[PDB]
RNA sequence: UGAUGGAGGUAGAGCACUGUUUGGACUAGGGGCCCAUCUCGGGUUACCGAAUUCAGAUAAACUCCGAAUGCCAUUCAUUUA
RNA sequence: GCGGUCGCCUCCUAAAAGGUAACGGAGGCGCCCAAAGGUUCCCUCAGAAUGGUUGGAAAUCAUUCGAAGAGUGUAAAGGCAGAAGGGAGCUUGACUGCGAGACCUACAAGUCGAGCAGGGACGAAAGUCGGGCUUAGUGAUCCGGUGGUUCCGCAUGGAAGG
RNA sequence: GUGGUGGCGAUAGCGAGAAGGAUACACCUGUUCCCAUGCCGAACACAGAAGUUAAGCUUCUUAGCGCCGAUUGUAGUGAAGGGUUUCCCUUUGUGAGAGUAGGACGUCGCCACG
RNA sequence: GCGGGGUGGAGCAGUCAGGUAGCUCGUCGGGCUCAUAACCCGAAGGUCGUAGGUUCAAAUCCUGCCCCCGCAACCA
RNA sequence: UUCGGAUUGCAGGCUGCAACUCGCCUGCAUGAAGCCGGAAUCGCUAGUAAUCGCGGAUCAGCACGCCGCGGUGAAUACGUUC
């Protein structure tokens, strides 16, 4: 890689905030909060409150509802 | 309006397979290199194609589909 | 270094298992990843490609190549030579770190995410994703955008399938529909 | 707009050498190294 | 699915525009050189006779052996006093298609050194 | 019939001689028509040739025109001297050299066939003869 | 050309000149038209027509002969055009000045308590003399002169654009279109700008170090046009001008619909863009404008 | 005149390129008909149909080919001047 | 007579060397380039299919298929993918004095040229370079202008003028 | 047997399939080093030897394409003649293109390790 | 074949000499009027015949093509 | 815009046999044009104009209209040329 002309990068972990799963990769950003990581080396972290293990998808479950029916409305307002 | 022509340039062989020539004849005129300069000849800079030293010329084909021309001593 | 690692661990040996390989030279690995941002903007005003060059250099970590018209379209008003477009390309390290943070970040700050398309391959083992939006990446700071914008990552591998490709980049993890 | 013009050498004031320039395109007078042949040697020419 | 173009083949391409200037004499043969991965060969040959005057390489087992530029160094001496014992003081350097830069650049100075013309 | 484009407006008017060089035997049709000496045929004869062929066939069978005009032909207008280059095109001809198969009708019995080549000959200027296929 | 007597002289002489030399070339045109006619006549003629087909011929040797010796007539130069317009509109308190204090370090205090407060496309003249802080006032509310006391406030809706009086606003290394080169601002766009300044074609590479005070006040004119503000301080904007061009600048100005606060010793000037409300200095005093100028100068 | 070696693209022929061109197969695509129209998807004329493909022609300014002749030359041969 | 044409370049006519006419059939030139030249190094096209934000037939990206169907400043022919096409670095050989020998040719002209010397550019070296892929982009003499010059200088030294 | 390196018109090619890495060649591991990418150690460069014949590469099978291509006949044609002469015919010499019989999945050297 | 022209509905500019599409009448809507005309106020109407080049940029410059108009197309 | 309150979604209240065509009203949500208005044109001379509410007739329900009531409460009239 060219010198002096990239984009600064650094190693950089991060945390699901809603789950706490770690994976450690680099990115441009930099977190003024940095925590230690096995090898014994600390590193900026970046928390992040959705990743894969959060997301519903990957999980295989999904939290939304998906809605009322109008018949189903129509018996719950008329007591039917 | 037709009626016009340019000067023809007395272009084709100057030089017979198997005579000799000295140094510098003009073996070959020519627009680009319909024939290749082979040993001893050179490439003017307009496609000419020239003896470097005193011998016999030869027409070979170079390759398949290709011709060139070469200049032997005795 | 987490993907490259997961990659030579688990995918590894699990593609070797399903795809019934001689040798583990027969393996499929992404080659490259080449992002793509084609601005035909800069026409209007080469500033647009200025900022867009910016962002994705932030987003990839390295400089893009600014690829230029290689015929005049009147069409688009476009002349030869004219700088439009950018890319990158990651290898190794970068590519996997790159691909990692795809997977975990980038890919749910799109809106409505329903998942990444299961049809866009070429048919010889190399995919590509249609980012709509920027500002799922997290820095592009949600602000410094003053247009928003899309980009085309292509992902080319050693598969010579779609099938292998699709279970390498499942493997890796990738939302498909 | 092409012209033809001299190059000078700035050494001897010998006007040695004639060629052509675009004046938009080399708005300024060319210089070149050209061999000298009063002074048998290499020296800046200017054009004039 | 990529490929990757076989580098010998792709250094073969440049080596023919190479030779079509550079070729061997019996008074100035070819110093032809040919790298690997592992070792490196360098080999004198007359065209016009189509034979190899000299050669050597880092099978010789006479080249202690290291780092592979000194490796193509050791080699470079061996093969210019070889041809110095065959008579044969000039020659052509024919880089094989390579970049004069590494290996073949050290085992060209280390010819010119140990005695070849070039 | 006349070509959609020509390279050059003008062309020589040529020479025939010999045998036509391909198209001397039947290709599609079951008859056919070949002509037994050469000379330079219109657009117009083998527009008149085929409408009298067709008209008597009452549109039953297929009809080939193996021939085309390629080439164009000028002239000059009365009362100019010669000189100053080359006429206007004025028509389209083939040059048709014997043996050549001008036309050739199928999917019609044999006595009507011979009867409807016949008409299209008398158009023509050439000599003729009919030509089964083989 | 070198005239005997006074501009007007001059003028009167020239614009003179310049009207028989045009009446002259309007007659080498009729002539040449009428010949030209008549050898189309004679063209369209039947061929067997002889010898009108013969004097054809004999005219066009005589229409070839007036074309070759008919007088260019000198293109006119080009006058320059501004079209000034503001990007968002003003408001009825642009630009607050309150008790505003400032000294440069060492010298006595300019100003003391400065406050005034400009209304909305109002034309707001900064008088005064020479060495008394005209140009200081104009800093700073820029921003270049930090105010030793006081506050100065912009209303969110005023954009405001520069005109310096010495022309420090210029890189001499760079050329006329680096100069001017905006973000908001596309390649050709900028051409057309320039080429209303009297810039043409390869006129834009030279670098700006070449050129004279006058075309450099244009090209800082022409960076002030193209912000598109619709607050304009400029420092005597007239200065370095040709007199055909400062009549355009003060006529265009006058129909600028922002507030401007303009600094000029040129009478003629500020009559054209019209002054409402002249601040006098040193003495501080907002004052509506009137020929009662002249009595603050005389006084 | 013969023997030998050469340069060249004509006659002829050919479709490998470029034009011109016929019929068949298939068809992107385009046409109006109705349903559905948010004009959205059909299903249609043995509707018109590019490209491809099969078969068949054509050329001074087309050539994958290619003569007879003529031409250049040979320390050549025979005869001649 | 009217119209057309007048010099130069390319093709066909032109009959397989060269040459070859017509008021025969087609087109171009009166330049351009400071790199679009030299050299060292490096690269290979056009299209088609598939996939892909804006984006559409067609902008940029990726794989495959692709021998040239592209490009080669500018007409056509010839030629070029061992590049003459494309990119980068350094440069100014788009050099000075010539030049065995050839082609073309009524003359005047025109074309090609190894090689020798002077002094250089690039390259490690070999070696290439006296413009550009080749062929148009031009005008005799007289007369005059500018610059250089160890030439002459009407008794001699200058000058005037050559 | 393999690796370098050449000569000869592809009868040396292309396509398809199969086998091999002992060495060798390669993929292949890395970027601290010279050196580098109009971004990327992909490439070039360098360092190095964990794994693999998967690919390249080598050897082998195949006539599918591409390539070479006899003979016979014919077109044209030099020469000498004729006719009813825009053309056609005869004698003599020459003789294609096309279409085929067939050929052919190379051959001739040198070096280095076996 | 020689010329002249294709710019909003009509008549015209602009074009030479590249940067910004106008003038006169008309049309549409609203005013004024008992009503109409005139008059007054707003608005619409062309990417310059068309296709390509040149340029940073074309109504403007270059090439072609299509339309419209006048003339000519043969003389003792 | 904490201006403006149109349009729109949902959820309700009534009246009535029935509120889709097609009622009024409520809450939440949304938050339109609109920055004082060209030519022109209208009312008004004092408890008037301006502005603020309140009641009523019709009427199951439904008014920014109509009729009426009160609260606060100005500016100007030189003059009759038009
Ligand atoms: N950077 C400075 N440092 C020290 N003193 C300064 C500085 N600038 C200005 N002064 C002084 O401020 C005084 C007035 O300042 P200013 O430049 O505004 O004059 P002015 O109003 O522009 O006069 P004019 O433009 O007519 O010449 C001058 O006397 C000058 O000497
Ligand atoms: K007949
Ligand atoms: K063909
Ligand atoms: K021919
Ligand atoms: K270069
Ligand atoms: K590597
Ligand atoms: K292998
Ligand atoms: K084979
Ligand atoms: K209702
Ligand atoms: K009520
Ligand atoms: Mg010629
Ligand atoms: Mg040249
Ligand atoms: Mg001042
Ligand atoms: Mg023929
Ligand atoms: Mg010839
Ligand atoms: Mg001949
Ligand atoms: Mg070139
Ligand atoms: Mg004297
Ligand atoms: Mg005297
Ligand atoms: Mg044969
Ligand atoms: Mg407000
Ligand atoms: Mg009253
Ligand atoms: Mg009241
Ligand atoms: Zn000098």
């Amino acid at each position: 890689m060219k010198q002096d002309i990239h984009p600064n990068y650094q190693p950089v972990v991060f945390m699901d905030s809603t789950t706490g799963f770690k994976f450690l990769s680099g990115s441009t950003k930099g977190s003024s909060e940095t925590v230690e990581w096995e090898d014994g080396n600390t590193y900026p972290l970046l928390r992040v409150e959705v990743t894969s293990d959060s997301h519903p998808f990957y999980t295989g479950r999904q939290k939304f509802t998906q809605a009322d029916g109008r018949v189903d409305r129509f018996n719950k307002k008329y007591g039917l | 309006s037709n009626g016009r022509d340019s000067e023809s340039k007395r272009l084709g062989a100057k030089s017979a397979d198997g005579q000799t020539v000295t140094g510098g004849s003009i073996l070959y005129r020519q627009r680009g290199t319909k024939i290749y300069p082979g040993v001893n000849v050179g490439i003017g800079g307009d496609d000419t194609l020239f003896a470097k030293v005193d011998g016999v010329v030869r027409f070979e084909r170079k390759g398949r589909d290709k011709k060139q021309v070469s200049v032997y001593p005795v | 270094n987490r993907l490259k690692e997961k990659y030579i661990k688990e995918v590894t040996p699990s593609l070797v298992e399903k795809f019934n390989y001689s040798s583990v030279m027969q393996t499929p690995k992404v080659d490259k990843i080449v992002i793509n941002m084609g601005v035909g903007d800069a026409v209007s005003n080469a500033k647009n490609l200025d900022k867009a060059v910016e962002e994705l250099a932030l987003i990839t970590g390295q400089k893009p190549l600014i690829t230029k018209a290689k015929k005049s379209i009147a069409g688009f008003r476009l002349r030869e030579g004219m700088p439009i477009g950018a890319k990158v390309t990651l290898r190794g390290e970068r590519m996997y770190e790159f691909l990692d943070k795809l997977v975990t970040v980038s890919l749910p700050r799109v809106r409505d995410f329903h998942g990444v398309s299961k049809k866009a391959f070429d048919g010889r083992g190399n995919y590509t994703l249609g980012i709509k939006e920027q500002l799922i990446f997290p820095e592009v700071d949600y602000d410094l955008v003053d247009k928003v914008r899309g980009m085309d990552i292509v992902i080319v591998t050693t598969a010579n399938t779609d099938e292998e490709s699709r279970e390498l980049l499942a493997q890796l993890g990738m939302p498909f529909q | 707009m092409r012209v033809n013009i001299t190059l000078e050498c700035t050494s001897c004031k010998e006007r040695n050498y004639l060629t052509n320039k675009n004046k938009r395109n080399n708005p300024d007078r060319l210089e070149k190294q050209k061999y000298c042949p009063r002074e048998r040697k290499v020296t800046l020419h200017r054009e004039t | 699915m990529i490929t990757k173009p076989d580098k010998n083949k792709t250094r073969q391409k440049r080596h023919r525009r190479v030779r079509n200037k550079i070729s061997g004499t019996a008074e100035c043969p070819r110093l032809n050189i040919f790298r690997s991965n592992k070792n490196i060969y360098a080999q004198v040959i007359d065209d016009v006779a189509g034979v190899t005057l000299a050669s050597a390489s880092a099978l010789d087992k006479e080249i202690s052996g290291g780092t592979k530029t000194e490796t193509a160094a050791a080699v470079g001496k061996l093969v210019a006093e070889r041809a110095a014992e065959k008579g044969i003081k000039k020659v052509v350097f024919d880089r094989g298609g390579y970049l004069y830069h590494g290996r073949v650049q050290a085992l060209a100075e280390a010819a010119r050194e140990n005695g070849l013309e070039f | 019939l006349v070509p959609k484009r020509v390279k050059h407006r003008r062309e020589f008017r040529g020479k025939m001689r010999g045998e036509a060089k391909g198209g001397k035997e039947v290709a599609f049709g079951e008859w056919g028509l070949q002509a037994t000496e050469s000379h330079w045929i219109t657009n117009r004869q083998i527009e008149a040739a085929r409408i009298a062929m067709t008209r008597y066939m009452k549109r039953g069978g297929k009809v080939w025109i193996k021939i085309f005009p390629h080439k164009s032909y000028t002239s000059k207008a009365i009362g100019v001297r010669m000189g100053k280059g080359k006429g206007a095109p004025e028509g389209w001809v083939s040059p048709v050299k014997r043996g050549k198969i001008m036309f050739e009708i199928a999917g019609v019995p044999e006595e009507v066939a011979r009867e409807a080549l016949r008409l299209a000959s008398h158009k023509l200027p050439v000599k003729t003869k009919i030509v089964k296929r083989e | 050309s070198i005239y005997e007597g006074d501009y007007y002289t001059y003028k009167k002489k020239y614009s003179e000149n310049q009207l028989l030399r045009e009446k002259m070339i309007i007659q080498q045109e009729k002539e040449v038209k009428e010949l030209a006619t008549f050898v189309q006549k004679a063209k369209q003629a039947s061929q067997t027509n002889h010898a009108l087909k013969r004097m054809g011929l004999e005219r066009a040797i005589r229409l070839d002969k007036k074309k070759k010796n008919l007088t260019k007539r000198d293109k006119v130069y080009k006058r320059v055009k501004m079209d000034i317009k503001p990007n968002r509109e003003v408001a009825r308190t642009p630009l607050k000045v309150e008790n505003v204090t400032f000294h440069y370090p060492g010298h006595p205090i300019l100003y003391k308590d400065l406050s005034f407060q400009i209304s909305g496309k109002e034309r707001f003249l900064v008088v005064g003399e020479n060495g008394v802080g005209k140009s200081t006032l104009l800093k700073l509310l820029m921003g270049i002169n930090i105010p030793d006391k006081g506050k100065i406030i912009f209303n969110d809706k005023t954009d405001v654009a520069y005109y310096s009086q010495e022309l420090e606003q210029l890189d001499e290394e760079k050329t006329i279109l680096e100069n001017v080169k905006s973000d908001e601002y596309t390649d050709w766009k900028l051409r057309a700008t320039l080429s209303n300044f009297l810039f043409y074609d390869d006129d834009v590479n030279k670098k700006v170090n070449v050129l004279s005070p006058g075309e450099k006040a244009r090209i800082v004119l022409c960076k002030v046009l193209l912000q598109k503000a619709n607050l304009l301080i400029l420092d005597q904007p007239t200065n370095h001008l040709d007199p055909e061009t400062q009549s355009i600048i003060g006529a265009n100005f006058n129909l600028f619909e922002g507030t401007i606060i303009v600094v000029s010793h040129n009478p003629s000037f500020v009559e054209q863009i019209g002054i409402n409300r002249m601040l006098i200095l040193p003495s501080g005093n907002i004052d509506n404008y009137s020929p009662e100028l002249l009595e603050y100068y005389s006084n």
